[PDB]
This record gives structure tokens, sequence and C-alpha cells, in this order.
């Protein structure tokens, strides 16, 4: 009765904190004034996975309580426990293939909703319903300021050399998407040459002059554009999707979320969530 | 069965309609046959059914879907209002023929919002759009919340601006700034071209209009002098759909195989193909 969400700790949609040492959220404030909604969330921080009650806010989180009162519901939230968006890998012995991250829990029923950004993509949807998209997102390029880069059909990208490098994260998204499509072999075959283990190291070489460009979520890249103001994005977006809210097939919420959707996109709430949350 | 009729409007470069050669009666190269009903006089409603050639972004789309989830069609095109608007509690256009069972899906520039999602069914967004606004370049204004849209008379002379009436776009000004709306009327505009011919010469100051339509218009504006503000900017962020009946079976599969052309890249081209501009 209670909606059990999931979500992930994926910055600027769903921030994590630690609570205070009284167990309580930290009062703080929006750019615009308004105070930040906060939940607690529980989560761990070959390890063991000590649940915890943590502090969550953000983009996601301000949706999900605007649904919540939208549509009636109460909901308890918690942080996926493997940390993982969700892929489909092989058993052992090459039985089946099982979803593990935020899609695991969704269908296994450890939660009733996947409120995070969530790219809605087909393997997915053969599996789960998704909302309309919450957030048209896509790829785009993180470049020193001054750095000319009209996307992905740029002469730097489709020629590539070494003197002007780029790359994305190791076995990400986009790392695997790159690898499926054979018009991007040439490009993929540098980007292996230098992918990066996480998006904040590999925007850290963009600052140190050791990478030229960083390939990644359009959300992530603006939202890194706003605070460090010696980078910038550039280029035309590309491989365009959107994050959608992700239920179980035949659930009773998925008509009204997605409606809900479209009315706080049409109603100029989700614009004002971008501006406090991922422009500046 | 599974041969379709399917709706249509005209509206580049989603889709063009072409008369078919003369000597053939055939649809040849990338565009497809389409019928468009025409009257003979206008004191009866006896008419014609003209054969026509239909291409574009929204046809190449219909030609794949055709192909992978397997059905044939009878493409046409409305004549009974445009996009689709509630008119007396009628619905009109591609919505209306839908809603009315002439249809079993209309494709084309159809913009997703609530309203029509409680009378269709829609598929998965394959375009972003939204609402955007263009202006002669050097013409200041920071988005539609800008004071010149939403009080004009606070200014003079007033701010010039208006839209091409009884679609999505107006739908939603009249929803959100009645005093906007009210004012706007009288900068009505019969087509997109119309207004951008207003905005190029100083009888309109901005356009308001379907994001996506307005920023391939900008690509190819001849010198470059009419653009989008911020930059691209896109407000009420949606996206263009198929619409499908109520409960229509095709829904799933329709939805799995548009993924299925993001996941493969096919969307990405398609979208360079067709949407492409000079300028920037
Ligand atoms: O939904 C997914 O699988 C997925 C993978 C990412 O690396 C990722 C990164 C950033 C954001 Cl904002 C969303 C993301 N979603
Ligand atoms: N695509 C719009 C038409 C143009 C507009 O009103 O922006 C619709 O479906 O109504």
């Amino acid at each position: 009765t209670r909606l059990k969400i999931v979500t992930i700790h994926q910055e600027p949609f769903v921030y994590v904190k630690p609570t205070m040492s009284d167990g309580t959220c930290k009062e703080e404030f929006t750019v615009n004034g308004d105070p930040v909604k906060k939940v607690i969330c529980t989560g761990p921080n070959g390890s063991p996975r000590h649940t915890v009650p943590q502090c969550c806010y953000g983009f996601c989180i301000d949706l999900l309580i605007k649904l919540a009162r939208t549509m009636n519901f109460t909901y308890e939230v918690h942080l996926v426990a493997d940390g993982k968006f969700g892929t489909q890998e092989r058993v052992n012995n090459s039985n089946k293939k099982e979803w593990n991250g935020m899609m695991g829990e969704l269908l296994s029923g450890q939660a009733d909703m996947i409120v995070a950004p969530l790219t809605i993509n087909n393997e997915r949807a053969q599996y789960i319903e998704f909302s309309k998209p919450f957030k048209y997102q896509g790829l785009t390029i993180l470049v020193k300021k001054g750095t000319r880069i009209t996307g992905i059909n740029d002469p730097r990208l489709r020629n590539p050399s070494d003197k002007f490098i780029y790359a994305t994260v190791k076995q990400s998204s986009v790392d695997i998407y790159f690898r499926r499509q054979v018009e991007l072999s040439t490009m993929y075959r540098h980007m292996e040459k230098h992918n990066y283990e996480s998006a904040a190291e590999a925007i850290q070489a963009v600052r140190d002059n050791k990478l030229h460009a960083f390939i990644w979520d359009s959300a992530v890249l603006e939202f890194e554009a706003s605070q460090k103001c010696d980078l910038v994005t550039t280029g035309e977006l590309f491989f365009r999707s959107g994050f959608g809210i992700g239920m179980r097939k035949d659930s009773p919420w998925k008509q009204n979320v997605s409606l809900s959707i479209l009315k706080s996109h049409e109603n100029g709430f989700m614009e004002d969530l971008d501006k406090t949350w991922v422009r500046y | 069965d599974n041969h379709l009729s399917i709706v249509t409007l005209e509206e580049a470069p989603f889709v063009i309609v072409e008369d078919i050669d003369p000597l053939t009666e055939t649809c040849v190269r990338n565009t497809v046959p389409c019928r468009k009903f025409v009257k003979i006089n206008n004191s009866t409603n006896e008419g014609m059914n003209v054969k026509k050639c239909c291409k574009g972004f929204c046809i190449d789309i219909l030609k794949k879907l055709s192909r992978t989830v397997k059905f044939t069609y009878d493409l046409y095109l409305v004549t009974n209002g445009k996009h689709g608007k509630k008119v007396n509690n009628v619905w009109n256009g591609m919505i209306g023929e839908v809603v009315y069972q002439r249809a079993v899906m209309a494709v084309g520039s159809l913009t997703i919002n609530e309203e029509r999602s409680e009378v269709v069914d829609f598929s998965v967004p394959f375009v972003e759009t939204g609402i955007s606004v263009m202006v002669s370049r050097g013409t200041q204004v920071t988005g539609l919340s800008d004071k010149k849209f939403q009080r004009p008379h606070d200014y003079s002379p007033p701010f010039r601006f208006g839209t091409v009436p009884n679609g999505s776009t107006e739908r939603n000004i009249r929803n959100n700034y009645p005093y906007m709306h009210q004012y706007m009327t009288r900068f009505n505009q019969r087509g997109v071209e119309d207004a951008l011919v207003s905005l190029k010469t100083g009888k309109l100051d901005a356009f308001i209009y379907d994001a996506a339509v307005l920023n391939y218009k900008a690509g190819r504006d001849e010198g470059c002098k009419l653009v989008t503000i911020g930059s691209g900017y896109i407000f009420a962020t949606t996206g263009y759909g198929i619409a499908l009946q109520k409960g229509s079976p095709w829904k799933r599969q329709i939805d799995l195989a548009l993924l299925q052309f993001v996941g493969d890249g096919e969307m990405e081209e398609l979208e360079t193909l067709w949407l492409t501009g000079i300028c920037h």
C-alpha cells in the first residue's frame, strides 16, 4: 500500500547525503530561495551492504513528491542495493538472462516504481512499462572553453588521432552503445584506448588537458558546465532519448503517472525543476 | 486484418506532399502513395480522392514500421482540420480521425499532450519537440515568461507576437497565460511560411510555435537572420508520437519498434538526413 520506490545516486537527479547527528535531514535552500525538499531513503553506503537511513533530494525526488501528492499515494524510498541501473546478465551456466540493478528490483517486486534517470530503451521496455519521458536528453560533449566541436559528425571525431583525444566512461551504457554500432567502429576503437573509470575522473582530465573531449549524458554535462565555468558543452545533441519512470506491466498507476508527467511539462513544473537542478 | 487506414498531414520536413508522375501514376524513390479528398465545387460535398505522393521524416518512419511491425496501409491526408482540436466538444483533425475510427493510426508532426492522451493512445515520442520562440537576430526576449509576452501592454509599443492557431501551442498558451493568449490572437498567422515572412520584414517581433519545426526553419533561413531564442531552447518539452485508438493492439509493437530504431542509430541518421540545416 506504501509504494516501494527504488532509486540510485546520480547527480543532479538524486543526491544522497548522510543524516545529521539526530537522524534528520539538514535544512538547505535552492538558488531560488525555496527550501530543498528531502526524503529519507535507506540503502547501502565485496563488502557488506549495511542499509542505513540517508537523505535524498534532487530533480527526481521533487518529481516523486509531486506525483505522490497529485495521485494520492504514500511511498518509501530505498537505494538500489547493488548500485546499478539495470542490464541483463547471464546467470552462471548460461541458463537464462537476469536483470540486475533497479530493473531487477522492479521485476522481483522489491520495488513498485523506479524513480531515477532511467533511460527508456527497447530491451527494458520489452519487460517493464515506462512513462512518457519526464526528461528528454541525449549525449553531448564536454570540452574546455574555446573548443569547437560540431557534434558526433565533426571531423576530429570521425577521423581520430592522438592530437584530439576523446573518451567516455569504461563499460558505461555509452561505451556499450558505441560498441554495438558498426558505423561508429572507427570512433569506438579510438575511445577504448582512452576510456576512464568514472565520469568524475574524465571530467577532471578535461580540466587538466589530458582529455580533450568527454562524451556523456547531456543533463549531467550541462549541470557540470553550470558549476565549473572553464568547461562547456559543444555540438548538437546526438543519440537522443529520455528518462522515464519504470513500473511493472499492467501496473494500475501507469496511465495516471504518464498523464501527470505530461501535465507537469505543459504547466511549466518540469521546466522549473530543470532550472533548479540542471542549469545555472 | 493487417491493412490499416492511416492519416497524416502535410508539414515539411516531416510530411511533404508531391504530385504523382502523370504518365506512370506511380510513386517512386523515397515517396509513398497518399490520397487527398478534394471537393469538386463549393455548393455540394461531392469530391474526388486524388492520388498524390508523400515523403519526409515521418514517412520514412512509417515505411520502417510497416516492415518491422508487418502491416500494409492506405495513407490519406486529413481534410477536416489539421493536427487536432476539440471544437464544441468534438475532436477534428488527425486526432479526430483516430477518435472516430476512420484511421487506425495518425502519423506526422503530431504533438503529444495531456488532453489528446485522454482520447487516443500515443506511442513513445520519436522526435523531441515543444514550444520555441523565433525572432529576428537582435530581438531580445528571455523565454515564454518574459514580461513582454506575459503583460504586453506594460510596454509601448506593445510587442507583436503570435502563433498559428488551433494546435497544441495555442492550447498550451490558452491554458497557462490567459492575458497573453487573448492579446496574441490579433497576430494569428495562417501558417508557418506567413509567419516567417512577417518576421523577416519587421511586421512581427516573435513567432511562437512547435520547436521541431522552428529549429528546422531556423537552420535553413536564407541569411541566417531568424533564430530561436536561448539557442534552440524548448519549453513544455514533449514529442511527436503516433496516435492509435484507445486500447489499440498495434501499440506495443509500434513502441518497441520505435525504440529499436533508437537503439540501432536509425533515428539519429534520419534526423541528420532530414533535419540538418546550414545555419547555427
Ligand atoms: O538508465 C541507464 O542505464 C543510465 C546509465 C548511465 O550511465 C546514466 C548516467 C547519467 C544519467 Cl543522468 C542517467 C544514466 N542512466
Ligand atoms: N504539432 C502541433 C501543431 C503546431 C503547433 O501548434 O505548435 C500539434 O500537433 O498541434
